[PDB]
């Protein structure tokens, strides 16, 4: 322990929720965004 | 008016020549930065009532609104000056060297 | 203006009268610049003496113009090849040594011949291959 | 398998590195494959039941 | 460049941006943004002095995952930029094709290079 | 200061360099410029301390006089041509002293003496907004009126100075000096490049700003405007010593690093413009920047200088833990020289 | 008359040709 | 004066672990720094390369333009073409400047 | 036997307001730490 | 301009007044109305290099 | 694999930086002109909007 | 070359992540392997060079160095495994991971297409350097050295930098292969006259040329073992690959702008060669041999015949082994003695048996011992200095006779003579510091049996 206890001892459960769920709604939108954008790319020109 | 608008931009040069030669007492400085504020409104207003265009004598006044403030920082910091000198004067500015 | 260039205009080696007048006032200009850059800042103690530092560095400058002015042109009228960085650099060599000799450092004028000559012939250089010095945008 | 404590975490990084070196030395031979039997010096004609001329 | 017919005046990347490929999510530069980004969290754990990589392994995800989400989103982008680039430069080497002839230089045969021996 | 205040000042030194980004009458843009110089003037005097009102002072005296320079060339134009914005047309002595004036705000070159005095004797953290918030807006008017200024004139003045701002680095230990002095250095590339290739003058300038930002963070962390200060980094947070290092290299050109970028490309576009007179001259004398910047490397990382006693106390006490963007920025500088195309 | 606009460049955007051409970037 | 510390004398490793390798003060990690070292070094390295190197094939050509000499000899003799003869690149292939 | 680490001389160097003291440049004493003068 | 957040938003707070031609109060036109106008819709397409 | 992979692929090498230089010799070219020129999308320069003349009566000549 | 740089690049997360006390095992262990895979390079059956790739290629002259580069981060491992084992275990762990990019980095420059990628990572190499000889230097000095070090090759390298740009707006590509496949042919102006020079000062700066020398002596002397293997094997030779692919282009004007090098480099090599005679440090006499010897090579990639060119590739490789063999052996002499002066230290034979075979092994490659690869490399050079001028020989010939006499005069006076009376006994030899020596001779026996593989491009 310490005399002067850690700010940090316990997790903030709102940093990593705010952390890990903005993380998974990144890739969610960035892959959407990627097999949305090969399409728009494919119809937009020939294939 | 080239005539006049020669005077008033010699004048602003002159209180040019004014701020850029500093000597002793600060508060001349700033009163003579505001000689061009002065020249400045005056040319602005000139050609803005030569040119009949009035839709820009909005500037003329916003530039010496602007300046006045300008200018009440700037005695504000003179006041500073001599409360922590208490003469006024460009001589003892230098502890920054 | 039309006067400096002129340096140029008559071909080197020829006219030294004019390359050494030309040569030697711009090395006084230039004094009389420095001098005044040299007393607005790092004043001096009484109008007099700096007055006198407005002359020392204006004659200075004024003699490595001359000499510069003098040593090419001559180089070159001895040489006979007017196009030449070396006369050049001879020119430079000697300009170099008389800032030595008003500084009263012999080295001084090691760096100042090497240094000040290199300068001028590359001067000379320059104007052999039309170098452009600040250009206008072309890109 | 990738037993702990510097046991194969470790020992297979830079072998790893390898394999993934060779991966890439091999497909950059795929992307650099214009010219891939149209040079004059080996351009021979198609053996029979062969796709490509080197790969 | 601005002034170009058209420009979005101040738009991300224009929908023409559509036209060209997606990059790769595996692009070596989004990898690299990937990596860049590891490296800015664990740079952080250090100076905050925190186990190096055993310690806000949620910040390292969200550090990997926040650079390289920006790449394919720039990427993309100055993708874009350089596309256009070419389109206009393209363009204009055949709208103004006289200034731009195709030379047609001579086969070696022809041209005499002089030779300088070594000797 | 009543957070009120603060939000009143802290609002206007934000939208005193946006509205002169955003506005094409110049006139806004003056003023623009104008609330720069009021909001700045009250934070530089935070401590209140003697060497504070000199800095402020000078500041606006220098800042004050610019500003109406540059409104004379807006009056004048406004003559010359109705409108009031610079056009093709414009007479060039408008263009020269507007030119001349605001390199005066960024203190470019011959101007370049008030920038060291102001930097020093203010608060490490308002000479960061200083150096470069206050920068980008006097820029944003040059980079609209990048065809018209003349070629000559920015030449010289940014040769001057790279020339000046080197030589001020070797003598100066002041840390806050030495920075001054690097920003009078990158200040001069900015605009050397600027009537070439004003997209490579502002990625000269976020490179400084990525560049600038970290390194300050870094000074204060452990609030040292000494060399001596910052050599005792080992004992007070040895991490940021690592860093330190690579981000102060990186400001000066060493080809790994980030900053060979803003160099190479501003040097290519210049030879491509045919100014391989005035480029050699330049990269050549950036070189001796690096040398005052590898001179504190030694003290503060290659070699450990020795500390007090008491700094094991400090060591103690658990440490401040430095900003979330120190990090990511100074990974963003030293290390994105791979990804150099698109960043161009 | 006012004179005559300049031209414009046509077509589609086809991804840049050998790409980004920077110095040694296969990019 | 200022403090620091006394010079650090340098340890005779040899003294404990009498059969120091060089590598480690402990004396497994010194064998296992050797065992691996001289075996990876010389063993596989300096046999199995020097084994592969002397394989290289016919390296830069030169063992087949042995050959590509002995039947171009073989046939410029026999058919008596001259050995090598003076102007590589045919002169009728040249179109010299005319003039000149 | 020791990589000689800097000792106090060589550390005094980087002392004074100025690295390179010429004449009448070493009369500038270093800057008060507290940013505060007398 | 350096950023277009006036074009963007469209709001036109700082162009509706920044010739003599533009809108003068109580429709007073001003000295030249008639020229800056042939001036600029003139160069209007045409980029300054080639309005000059 | 072969003598003819790296045959092949070295052409393949040059194709692409000869094509590459011919193009960025070109650019240099094409930025000549449009800046000097004002003729093409780059390097133009703007000019006050048209859009805000006042066309209207206006109780004068 | 992905394998030989890939893995390299794996090797810096290995350092990192392993234990403390195995985290010498794994790196010197891994990268013997890597060398293994450098070797497939060596398989050239064909003439046309090996493009591996559009950045990455690598022709019979590089290839011969990047087999090295690689082959030194084992040893550079290995010899500076005793000092360096007084650290903190994140100061290892640095150590380690520097040596580990530098042969990274070079191993990239010598294997690059593009000349200004030479530039980039060319420069760079300098931080790995600079902090290894800096950081862990031993002397007050190393600060100064580092200076040097860092000046010299900088205020070169700008101007080369702008020759390069400079070319590629001429030409339009900086592309080795196609540099040489195009028409660039100088026109012997004033103004090419400098081209020519920009891009060869970089190159002969760090080529320590007669002139420009006095960074090599400086820096050697304080860095550590690894930072002076490193700068006599691989680092000064980055100087030679340079020139030989640089000229290339500025095809004319070497022929006449090359007299003042030449002399420089040839009156060079006697004058550098003497001093060694007569200096006290035996790093410092090793520094001037390793001048001497490199001023050999700057005289015939400047001759440019081919066996010059041939020449120069025999010897950059055999001296480069030769040098850190010789360096190696100095820092076991240092570390035991604890002073670098030659005096000192006299008899080491009778108290030393073995490491006296690697001394003499050493000195007779440093001399031109005839079954070597070094005399190949000098009486080739010899050969075409013959052929430029028949005079050449003179002065060639005064070093031949002053490399004889300094090379057995630092076996005749570090490992011969009565012995020392009682220097701080000196503890017999480790098993390291003997195959540290014989991973360098034993490759330079084999490569002497086949010189064709270091034979050059030419
Ligand atoms: C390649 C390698 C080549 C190797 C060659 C051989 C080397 C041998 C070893 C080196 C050696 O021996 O050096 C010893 C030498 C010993 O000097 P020192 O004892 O330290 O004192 C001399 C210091 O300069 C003293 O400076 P200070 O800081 O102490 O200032 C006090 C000084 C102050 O000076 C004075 O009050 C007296 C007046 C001096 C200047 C007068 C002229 C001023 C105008 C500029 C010069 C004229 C230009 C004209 C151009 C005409 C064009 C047409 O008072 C003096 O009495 C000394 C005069 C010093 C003159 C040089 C410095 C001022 C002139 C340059 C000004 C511009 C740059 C700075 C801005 O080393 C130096 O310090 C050299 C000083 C700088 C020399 C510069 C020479 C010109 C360079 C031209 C470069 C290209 C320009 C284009
Ligand atoms: C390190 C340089 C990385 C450069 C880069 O990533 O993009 C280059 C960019 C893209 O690479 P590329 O050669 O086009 O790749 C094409 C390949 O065929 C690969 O294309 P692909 O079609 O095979 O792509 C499939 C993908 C499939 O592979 C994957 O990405 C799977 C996931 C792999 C994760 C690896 C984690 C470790 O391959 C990759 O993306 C991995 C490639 C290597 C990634 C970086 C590894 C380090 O172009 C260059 O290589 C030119 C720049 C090279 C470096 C110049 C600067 C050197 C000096 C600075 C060094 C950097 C540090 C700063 C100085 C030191 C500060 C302390
Ligand atoms: C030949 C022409 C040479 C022109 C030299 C101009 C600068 C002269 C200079 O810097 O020296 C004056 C002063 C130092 O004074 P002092 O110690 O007495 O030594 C005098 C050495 N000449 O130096 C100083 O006090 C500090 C530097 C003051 C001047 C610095 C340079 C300012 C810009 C000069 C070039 C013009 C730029 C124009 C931009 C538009
Ligand atoms: C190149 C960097 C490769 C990093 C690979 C992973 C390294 C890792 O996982 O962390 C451990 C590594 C060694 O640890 P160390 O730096 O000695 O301090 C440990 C304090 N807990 O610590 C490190 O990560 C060192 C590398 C930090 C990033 C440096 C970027 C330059
Ligand atoms: C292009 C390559 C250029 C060269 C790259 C390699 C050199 C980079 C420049 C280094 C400059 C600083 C050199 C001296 C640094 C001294 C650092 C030091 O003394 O260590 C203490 C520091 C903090 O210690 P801590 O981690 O908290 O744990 C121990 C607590 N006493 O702990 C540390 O600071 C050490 C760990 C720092 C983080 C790891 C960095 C390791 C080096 C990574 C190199 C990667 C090279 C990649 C090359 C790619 C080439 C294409
Ligand atoms: C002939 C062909 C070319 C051959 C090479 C010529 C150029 C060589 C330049 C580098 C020479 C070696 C370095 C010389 C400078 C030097 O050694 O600096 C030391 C000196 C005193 O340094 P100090 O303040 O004590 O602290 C230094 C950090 N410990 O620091 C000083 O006194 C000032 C040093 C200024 C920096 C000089 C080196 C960089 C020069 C950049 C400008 C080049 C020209 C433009
Ligand atoms: C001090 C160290 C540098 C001294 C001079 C080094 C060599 C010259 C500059 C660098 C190399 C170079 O590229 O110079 C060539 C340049 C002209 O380039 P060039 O390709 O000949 O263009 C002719 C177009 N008709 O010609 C020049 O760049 C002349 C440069 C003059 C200034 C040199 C640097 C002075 C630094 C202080
Ligand atoms: C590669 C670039 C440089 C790299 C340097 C560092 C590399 C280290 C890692 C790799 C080490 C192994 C690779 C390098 C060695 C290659 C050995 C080799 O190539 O041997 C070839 C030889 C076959 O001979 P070959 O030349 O093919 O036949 C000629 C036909 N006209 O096959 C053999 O005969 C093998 C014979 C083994 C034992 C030979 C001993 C002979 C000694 C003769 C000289 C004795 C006196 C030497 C005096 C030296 C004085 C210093």
């Amino acid at each position: 322990f310490y005399v002067r206890e850690p700010v940090n001892a316990k997790p903030n459960w709102l940093a990593v929720g705010l952390s890990v769920g903005a993380s998974v709604f990144m890739w969610i939108y960035l892959i959407q965004t990627h097999n949305e954008d090969v399409l728009e790319y494919k119809r937009r020109n020939g294939l | 008016m080239p005539s006049t608008f020669f005077n008033l931009t010699m004048a602003f040069s002159l209180s040019l020549l004014g701020t850029l030669m500093f000597r002793s007492h600060l508060m001349s400085t700033l009163l003579c930065l505001e000689g061009m504020v002065l020249s400045l409104f005056i040319m602005t207003s000139v050609t803005s009532l030569n040119s009949n265009s009035m839709s820009s004598m909005p500037i003329p006044i916003t530039i010496l609104v602007f300046a006045a403030c300008e200018a009440a920082v700037g005695l504000a910091l003179l006041v500073k000056v001599s409360n922590t000198y208490g003469t006024d004067y460009v001589q003892n500015l230098n502890l920054l060297q | 203006k039309r006067f400096f260039e002129s340096y140029h205009e008559v071909p080197d080696g020829t006219q030294c009268h004019r390359k050494t007048y030309i040569t030697t006032a711009l090395g006084g200009i230039c004094g009389i610049i420095g001098s005044a850059y040299s007393v607005s800042l790092n004043p001096a103690d009484s109008t007099l003496e700096a007055v006198a530092r407005v002359g020392r560095y204006t004659f200075t400058a004024a003699a490595i113009g001359a000499m510069f002015g003098l040593t090419t042109c001559v180089s070159a009228q001895v040489r006979e090849k007017p196009d030449d960085p070396l006369n050049y650099f001879i020119g430079g060599c000697a300009g170099g040594l008389t800032l030595g000799a008003r500084t009263h450092s012999y080295g001084t004028a090691a760096m100042g011949c090497v240094y000040m000559g290199t300068a001028a012939a590359l001067f000379k250089i320059g104007k052999l291959e039309g170098w452009e010095l600040f250009p206008t945008p072309k890109v | 398998l990738f037993q702990l404590l510097r046991e194969h975490w470790v020992h297979i990084l830079v072998p790893a590195g390898f394999v993934f070196g060779c991966y890439l030395d091999r497909k950059d031979d795929e992307k650099l494959t214009a010219f891939r039997n149209k040079s004059m010096l080996f351009q021979r004609e198609l053996r029979p039941n062969e796709e490509v001329t080197w790969k | 460049m601005n002034g170009r017919p058209g420009h979005e005046p101040l738009k991300f990347l224009p929908d023409e941006a559509r036209s060209l490929p997606p990059p790769k999510l595996n692009d070596p530069r989004l990898v690299y943004m990937g990596l860049l980004g590891y490296c800015t969290g664990l740079m952080d754990n250090m100076l905050r002095m925190r186990p190096v990589m055993r310690a806000g392994l949620h910040r390292q995800l969200l550090f990997v995952t926040s650079f390289v989400f920006a790449g394919y989103f720039y990427l993309k982008r100055q993708n874009y930029l350089y596309a256009v680039k070419d389109h206009d430069m393209f363009g204009y080497i055949k709208l103004h094709p006289e200034d731009f002839p195709e030379k047609e230089k001579k086969t070696y045969a022809e041209i005499l290079e002089p030779f300088h021996p070594v000797r | 200061m009543n957070p009120i205040t603060l939000a009143i000042i802290y609002f206007t030194i934000f939208l005193g360099p946006v509205i002169t980004m955003s506005s094409t009458n110049l006139m806004l843009m003056w003023v623009g410029l104008e609330f720069s110089l009021l909001a700045i003037i009250p934070m530089l005097i935070n401590k209140k301390n003697p060497r504070s009102t000199e800095a402020a002072t000078k500041y606006f005296v220098t800042q004050a006089t610019a500003s109406m320079i540059i409104l004379l060339a807006i009056v004048l134009n406004y003559k010359q041509l109705g409108t009031w914005m610079f056009q093709q047309q414009t007479n060039g002595l408008i263009l020269n002293m507007t030119l001349m004036a605001l390199s005066m705000k960024l203190g470019l070159a011959p101007f370049h003496f008030w920038l060291p005095e102001v930097t020093q004797g203010i608060p490490l953290h308002m000479g960061l907004i200083l150096l470069t918030w206050q920068k980008i807006a006097p820029l944003s008017i040059l980079i609209q009126i990048y065809p018209l200024l003349n070629s000559t004139i920015i030449l010289m003045l940014a040769i001057t100075s790279i020339f000046m701002g080197a030589w001020g680095g070797l003598n100066q230990t002041q840390m806050r000096k030495i920075m001054a002095y690097s920003s009078i250095a990158h200040m001069g590339w900015m605009l050397a490049i600027l009537p070439y290739n004003p997209s490579l003058t502002l990625l000269n300038l976020m490179i400084y700003i990525i560049l600038t930002a970290p390194m300050f963070m870094a000074l204060m962390l452990n609030n040292s405007m000494t060399i001596n200060s910052i050599s005792l980094l080992w004992n007070k947070t040895p991490a940021m010593l690592t860093m330190i290092s690579l981000m102060l290299l990186s400001l000066g050109g060493l080809p790994p690093l980030t900053g060979f970028l803003p160099k190479w490309i501003i040097i290519t576009e210049l030879m491509k413009n045919n100014c391989l007179i005035m480029a050699t001259l330049m990269a050549m004398m950036a070189l001796l920047n690096l040398f005052f910047y590898t001179r504190l490397i030694y003290s503060t990382s290659l070699t450990m200088f020795p500390t007090n006693n008491n700094s094991k106390m400090m060591t103690h006490q658990t440490k401040t833990k430095p900003n979330l963007m120190f990090s990511t920025l100074a990974i963003m500088s030293t290390m994105t020289l791979p990804l150099a195309p698109q960043l161009i | 008359a006012r004179p005559e606009p300049n031209p414009v460049i046509e077509g589609d955007l086809k991804p840049a040709k050998h790409g980004t051409r920077f110095f040694f970037w296969t990019v | 004066q200022w403090q620091e510390d006394p010079e650090p004398e340098d340890e005779n490793v040899y003294a404990k672990n009498p059969d120091f390798h060089g590598y480690d003060s402990d004396p497994v990690v010194d064998v296992w720094n050797m065992r691996a070292v001289f075996f990876f070094g010389f063993s596989i390295v300096l046999v199995f390369g020097t084994t592969f190197v002397a394989y290289v094939p016919d390296y830069r050509m030169q063992e087949w333009a042995r050959r590509e000499a002995e039947r171009l000899v073989k046939y410029r003799e026999v058919n008596g073409l001259p050995i090598m003869e003076s102007n590589y690149f045919d002169p009728s292939k040249i179109q010299l400047p005319e003039d000149d | 036997a020791r990589q000689w680490q800097p000792d106090i001389e060589w550390a005094e160097q980087f002392s004074g307001a100025v690295m390179y003291p010429s004449k009448e440049t070493a009369h500038w004493k270093p800057p008060p730490w507290n940013d505060v003068d007398i | 301009p350096f950023l277009d957040i006036q074009k963007k938003l469209g709001i036109s707070l700082d162009r509706h007044f920044m010739f003599l031609s533009a809108e003068q109060p109580y429709k007073n036109a001003a000295r030249c109305h008639a020229f800056e106008k042939e001036w600029i819709e003139c160069a209007h397409g045409i980029g300054g290099t080639r309005a000059k | 694999d072969g003598p003819e992979k790296n045959y092949e692929k070295t052409l393949a090498i040059l194709q692409i930086e000869s094509e590459k230089a011919e193009l960025r010799l070109k650019e240099q070219e094409v930025r000549r002109l449009m800046r000097a020129r004002g003729d093409g999308p780059w390097y133009q320069f703007p000019t006050p909007e048209k859009e805000f003349i006042d066309h209207s009566p206006k109780a004068t000549p | 070359m992905l394998k030989i740089i890939l893995p390299s690049l794996m090797l810096l997360p290995l350092t990192w992540l392993s234990s403390p006390k195995k985290t010498w095992t794994n790196v010197t262990s891994y990268s013997f392997l890597i060398s293994l895979t450098s070797l497939t390079l060596l398989w050239q059956t064909d003439e046309n060079y090996k493009n591996f790739s559009n950045m990455f290629s690598s022709d019979p002259l590089s290839t011969p160095l990047i087999i090295l580069t690689a082959w030194l981060l084992p040893l550079m491992l290995m010899a500076s495994q005793n000092h360096l084992k007084k650290d903190n275990n994140v100061l290892q762990k640095l150590y380690i991971s520097m040596l580990i990019s530098l042969q990274i980095l070079l191993i990239m420059t010598f294997s690059a297409t593009e000349l200004i990628m030479f530039y980039i990572l060319f420069e760079a190499t300098l931080i790995p350097t600079l902090i290894i000889i800096t950081r862990w230097g031993n002397q007050t000095e190393r600060l100064n050295a580092g200076i040097y070090f860092l000046f010299y090759t900088l205020i070169g390298s700008i101007p080369l930098l702008i020759a390069l740009i400079l070319i590629q707006n001429h030409v339009g590509t900086l592309n080795l292969m196609i540099l040489s496949f195009t028409t660039h042919t100088l026109d012997a102006s004033w103004s090419n006259n400098l081209l020519w020079l920009a891009c060869m000062m970089a190159f002969l700066i760090k080529m320590p040329l007669y002139g420009v020398h006095l960074w090599l002596p400086k820096a050697h002397v304080e860095a550590p073992i690894a930072g002076s293997m490193i700068l006599a094997a691989i680092l000064l030779k980055l100087g030679s690959y340079g020139m030989i692919r640089i000229s290339i282009i500025l095809d004319p004007l070497t022929k006449y702008m090359a007299y003042p090098f030449i002399l420089l480099s040839l009156w060079g090599m006697i004058m550098t060669s003497s001093i060694c005679l007569r200096q006290t440090d035996l790093k410092s006499l090793i520094a001037y041999s390793s001048v001497s010897h490199m001023a050999l090579v700057i005289a015939s990639i400047m001759i440019q015949t081919p066996w010059s060119f041939m020449g120069a590739t025999m010897l950059m490789i055999a001296h480069g082994l030769t040098s850190s063999l010789l360096f190696c052996l100095a820092n076991s002499n240092y570390e035991r003695i604890h002073s670098r002066t030659m005096i000192m230290a006299r008899g080491l034979q009778m108290v030393f048996p073995l490491m006296a075979t690697w001394w003499l092994m050493a000195s007779l490659a440093n001399l031109a011992l005839p079954p070597s690869i070094n005399l190949m490399g000098e009486l080739f050079i010899t050969m075409s200095l013959f052929s430029w001028s028949n005079f050449t020989i003179i002065l060639m010939g005064i070093n031949i006779i002053i490399t004889g006499m300094y090379s057995m005069y630092m076996i005749i006076t570090t490992q011969r003579g009565k012995l020392t009376n009682h220097m701080i006994n000196l503890q017999p030899s480790h098993t390291r510091e003997l195959t540290l020596m014989a991973l360098h001779m034993i490759p330079l026996i084999l490569l002497t049996t086949s010189p064709k593989l270091i034979t050059g491009l030419t």
